[PDB]
């Protein structure tokens, strides 16, 4: 080598340095992608977890940086892009309970769940699923049935019980139940048990991940 | 007779060994936890070539009747080899069971040169118990009194039982936790690997080190423990050093 | 209805323009080629590895003294690379993580890159300074970018993920021309040698033939079945390659106006995600989804040759303008230079 | 409306149907004639040997 | 740009003092840094080297044991230490900014210099002094004794500019490639050993002198001078 050719090696072995530092990380770190349909009650839940493309919030809780990512407000095609959230650590998908008879919209929620949670790029990865909006819910089930949504349906409508037809038909969407792990939650626009839930779901990933690391998969 | 056994296990053992010496040595990207399998295979290559030299020698012995009489301390260096051929395993464990009973500072908190300096003591503690067996028992250039050899032979036997406990323990706490509250596991596999690590640390990788470091003290009658005991122990010895490649390095990557 | 009409005026302009085409047809390439020799065997060694990537990368462009490259991935690096040496020369951060692609300017003063920010980030390599530093953010493109080529240190045409391309000028961050058209959203674009106009391909299974000084579309060209991602001119100018999710590479003319060629084979079965020639033109790499690349004898439609060093989809790939090497860097975070 | 928009279609492939095409045999002797008069300076067609290799 | 030195000031003889430089307007931790002396009469010569991250430090043969250099990246200052000064130390010393990568220019940006008076391959310069015409072709000569064509292509030649009373600045870096600043009136030729240095259609503010400098080993070696008049 020249003198000029060393110095340039050792540009590029300070290079690989700070890359190995920030790519080392940036593996620390919790990434979750936040999914659902169009007012469904993710703005609350952006709220709940702090406190043009594509927007990404940052926040820690219990020593982890969680990152995660609203990519709703693109509107394209999803096929295009979604293999770039390969290695997400978890989905956190929202459901509006209330926005069950409204124009119906419970069917592109489970339309988009049942796109999502049989993705070939989502095959392994945990779905946190949030049902949003329960104290509306109960106010909409004391006036109006339930069989717009389900003509199958048959069963008492008071509050708990039509809550939990939509969990189990929500739940069973996916032709595969036993690689996935879906959580499910059920929330208001009042409560801080949410990050909580979140955080819970993230440590079991992230234990399967440990072992996976020390080479158990 | 088990002769030539040990002769097949240890070759198979060194291609295996120098293939995860290779593979991980430059062809692959480590991480912190392929330090201890990398080391290992370094502590099992040793190992299994210096039985190569000892079963070539002993096997001209019975053909063409040479009888070459080596240096007395690569039977030394052959112990501080098994010695952290069994370190390796132990830790092994006591990582694995740390990533799972403490997973966000695994995750997070743990510094990124810790596998390094945990090796580097363990070879560091294998070569001094080495060196000092050597040094007071005879397998060195000098020589000790043998009535100091067995006290060192005996701590170094104690300190084989505690990787036995603290591998016992490690793996209890691990399958204790996985069985308390586990959701997205596959636990077969787990249950299955973990009692596996245990059952082949227990009946191959310790009967050679008690029958060359505690039973020559406490039964005084090698009528039938040289010729019986001994070439049996350190092909099941060689068989957990042919076995350490496939379970740590094959089977998952 | 008058919009009934409309639409039957619309499908008899799309016959005429159909009949008018096959018109044309009075020989194939094939039967026109085969009578030459063919290539043989192409057998591209690995030359170099660059491995400072730690997430999958998604694009890459050659520099044009050859020696020089840039390669972006989803760690937020955008990496420039000698080539000879393997010494890193930049790393510039970014600040968007999710970036679909980056282009090296001509003169090698600038590098450009866009994503999922809607955005494409220029960035200024020639500092007084010492750092490379932002030189440009040009927004107002509404759907993630999807190829970004320089046509001086001024001009630069974008492709988006909202059926749109756009011809900008950097020094002011406007969008001078907007290239509507298509109806899915439009993957790849390449630049004419000449740098007069443009070819882009989209998810309509068209592509279409722009033209950068005047606006608007000149020809349309169909005949994929799915979503075509990669595109490339040949280097006369006179054609381009195409190659989609049908497992299928395509070559078209700009004065024939049809298909010439369909590199296909029965054991593909999986996408296309990146296309380049080779400077003369005779053969066309692809870039696959199976972990390889393969190497098409571009006139006779046989495989001349499979790049076979990666373990994960190969996402882009480029010859030099020498035509000394090529670059295919991959999802397994490692780029390859063969020759 | 949608007016609008066929009507810019009709506009369009009414511009797009009428270019002077040329025959594809010519086009195809034309890139196997750029092919011919190139191929001694392609480095991966005739592969170039190790000394004037940069690589 | 700005490099500017401290710590000027005359000295006695088997003394000591800590020379500095603060650097700022450019990325100072990416900069390999060097010291380069000028006699008050004769030409210019290199002291010190230290490089991007401080992990390569040379010194030249008539400096190795007695100076010392040290740089601080966060707070962009380059200090050069002296002990046991002898009367071959009564000079000016320049701070020179310069960078190495593929098509970088080093020894490109100069600082002002400080004074301090203490109370391999050699450079020919062709012609001490040239009687300049305005206006007319200028050909500067300059001769190595070893080859400077590297296996690689380059050719370490350095071609430099001092104006009088003015700090010097780079011209033509590797033998033929021109720095940026600097019009097209001047240009560098060269084969193996014997170099030149064009300057054609000679204006103002172009009278001073003109130094070779080698960087293809160490220690890096000036000419003796070139003077326009
Ligand atoms: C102090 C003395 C006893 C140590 C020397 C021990 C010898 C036998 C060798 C054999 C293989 C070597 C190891 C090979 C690989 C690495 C990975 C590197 O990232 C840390 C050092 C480490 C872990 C080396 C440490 C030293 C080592 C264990």
């Amino acid at each position: 080598l020249s003198a000029e050719d060393k110095a340039a090696v050792e540009r590029s072995k300070m290079i690989d340095r700070n890359l190995r530092e920030d790519g080392e990380k940036a593996a620390r770190e919790v990434k979750l992608l936040l999914l659902g349909a169009g007012e469904s009650g993710k703005s609350t839940i952006v709220k709940q977890m702090k406190i043009t493309g594509i927007v990404e919030t940052h926040f820690t809780f219990k020593d982890l940086h969680f990152k995660m990512f609203d990519v709703g407000g693109q509107r394209s095609e999803r096929k295009k892009w979604i293999h770039c959230f390969e290695g997400v650590t978890a989905i956190i998908f929202c459901v509006a309970l209330s926005d069950y008879d409204l124009v119906n919209r419970m069917h592109e929620s489970m339309k988009l769940f049942d796109s999502i949670c049989n993705n070939k790029w989502f095959t392994d990865t945990s779905i946190i699923l949030f049902l949003n909006k329960k104290d509306l819910f109960e106010e909409k089930i004391k006036k109006s049935p339930l069989t717009i949504c389900y003509p199958e349906y048959a069963g008492s409508n008071t509050y708990e019980e039509a809550a939990a037809y939509i969990q189990c038909q929500f739940e069973d969407l996916n032709k595969r139940k036993d690689t996935k792990e879906i959580y499910t939650h059920f929330t208001c626009a009042t409560d801080t048990k949410n990050v909580q839930f979140v955080f819970d779901a993230v440590t079991d990933v992230i234990i399967k991940n440990n072992l996976k690391d020390c080479g158990l998969f | 007779i088990p002769v030539f056994l040990i002769l097949f296990i240890a070759l198979v053992g060194l291609v295996g060994n120098g293939f995860v010496l290779w593979l991980l040595g430059f062809r692959m990207r480590r991480n912190a936890f392929s330090v201890y399998v990398l080391s290992l295979a370094g502590a099992d290559f040793l190992f299994l070539c210096f039985q190569i030299i000892n079963c070539l020698v002993y096997l001209s012995n019975f053909f063409c009747s040479i009888s070459i009489n080596f240096p007395s301390f690569f039977t030394t260096v052959m112990t501080c080899a098994y010695l952290a051929g069994l370190s390796m395993l132990s830790t092994v464990s006591t990582e694995r069971c740390l990533s799972v009973l403490w997973p966000i500072w695994y995750r997070c908190r743990r510094p990124r040169h810790l596998s390094a300096v945990v090796c580097v003591l363990l070879w560091a503690l294998s070569l001094l118990l080495s060196i000092l067996e050597g040094k007071f028992c005879g397998f060195l250039f000098s020589d000790g009194d043998s009535g100091w050899c067995q006290t060192f032979d005996f701590i170094t036997a104690a300190w084989l039982i505690f990787l036995f406990m603290v591998l016992c323990g490690s793996s209890l706490a691990l399958l204790v936790r996985i069985l308390c509250g586990s959701r997205g596991l596959p636990l077969t596999r787990l249950y299955l690997t973990i009692l596996l690590t245990v059952l082949v640390f227990l009946l191959c990788g310790l009967p050679f080190g008690i029958q060359w470091f505690l039973i020559l003290w406490i039964w005084k009658d090698s009528d039938v423990l040289f010729c019986h005991i001994h070439p049996v122990s350190v092909v099941l010895s060689s068989l957990n050093s042919s076995a350490n490649p496939i379970i740590y390095f094959f089977v998952g990557s | 209805s008058e919009l009934d009409q409309l639409r039957q005026e619309a499908e008899q302009l799309k016959n005429q323009i159909r009949d008018a085409r096959k018109a044309c047809a009075d020989a194939t390439l094939s039967q026109i080629t085969n009578n030459i020799d063919p290539v043989g065997r192409i057998q591209m060694r690995t030359r170099r590895t660059l491995r400072g990537h730690l997430a999958k990368i998604y694009a890459m462009h050659w520099g044009t003294d050859s020696r020089l490259l840039v390669s972006a991935s989803q760690d937020g690096k955008l990496i420039i690379w000698d080539s000879y040496t393997t010494n890193k020369v930049h790393a510039i951060p970014l600040r968007s993580s999710w970036v679909m692609t980056c282009a090296y300017a001509p003169s090698g003063n600038y590098v450009a890159c866009g994503g999922l920010d809607n955005i494409c980030s220029i960035y200024n390599l020639k500092t007084r300074e010492g750092n490379v530093r932002v030189s440009r953010e040009l927004a107002g493109h509404t759907g993630y970018l999807s190829c970004c080529r320089f046509l001086d240190d001024n001009q630069i045409v974008t492709s988006s993920g909202d059926t749109t391309c756009a011809l900008w000028d950097i020094e002011t961050g406007q969008q001078t021309t907007t290239f509507t058209g298509h109806t899915g959203d439009v993957m790849s674009l390449s630049l004419a040698p000449d740098t007069r106009l443009f070819v882009s391909g989209a998810c309509d299974a068209s592509a279409k033939l722009w033209d950068v000084r005047e606006g608007m579309c000149r020809q349309t060209f169909t005949g994929h079945e799915s979503d075509i991602n990669a595109i490339c001119f040949f280097p006369n100018g006179n054609a381009f390659a195409t190659g989609s999710d049908d497992a299928t590479c395509r070559l078209f003319d700009l004065r024939a106006d049809q298909e010439l060629m369909t590199y296909s084979h029965d054991n593909i079965i999986c996408g296309i995600t990146s296309v380049s020639f080779s400077k003369s033109g005779r053969l066309l790499l692809a870039g696959y989804d199976d972990f390889n690349c393969n190497v098409w004898d571009a006139l006779k439609a046989d495989r001349a040759g499979v790049l076979a060093g990666h373990d994960n989809r190969v996402s882009c790939l480029g010859v030099t303008d020498d035509g000394m090497a090529v670059a295919t860097g991959s999802w397994d975070s490692f780029l390859k230079i063969w020759n | 409306a949608s007016i609008a928009q066929a009507r810019k279609l009709v506009e369009q492939l009414k511009m797009e149907a009428n270019i002077d095409r040329i025959k594809v045999s010519k086009a195809a002797a034309d890139l196997m004639a750029y092919c011919e008069a190139h191929a001694k300076e392609d480095p991966l067609l005739t592969p170039v040997p190790a000394s004037e290799n940069p690589f | 740009v700005q490099l500017v030195e401290s710590g000027g000031g005359l000295v006695q003889p088997g003394g000591s003092r800590k020379l500095s430089c603060s650097a700022s307007g450019f990325a100072f931790s990416s900069f390999g840094m060097h010291w380069v002396r000028q006699a008050p009469e004769k030409g210019l010569e290199w002291v010190a080297y230290i490089s991007s991250g401080s992990g390569t430090i040379y010194y030249a043969d008539t400096v190795k044991g007695r100076f010392t250099i040290s740089r601080d990246d966060p707070k962009n200052t380059l200090f050069l230490q002296m002990t046991s000064l002898r009367s071959e130390d009564t000079a000016m010393y320049y701070c020179v900014r310069s960078i190495y990568y593929y098509g970088s220019s080093p020894f490109d940006f100069w600082g002002q210099g400080t004074t301090l008076t203490v109370s391999d391959i050699v450079m020919t310069q062709a012609t001490s002094s040239v009687p300049v015409t305005p206006g007319e072709s200028v050909s500067i000569s300059c001769r190595s004794s070893k080859s400077l064509l590297h296996s690689n292509g380059n050719t370490y030649l350095y071609w430099f500019l001092q104006r009088p009373g003015q700090s010097p600045q780079l011209l033509i870096y590797r033998m033929s490639n021109l720095a940026s600043g600097v019009p097209d009136r001047f240009s560098g030729s060269g084969s193996g050993t014997a170099f030149t240095l064009t300057i054609s259609r000679l204006e103002a503010e172009d009278v001073g002198v003109y130094y070779c400098m080698q960087h293809l080993e160490y220690p890096l070696t000036f000419g003796a001078g070139t003077k326009l008049e």
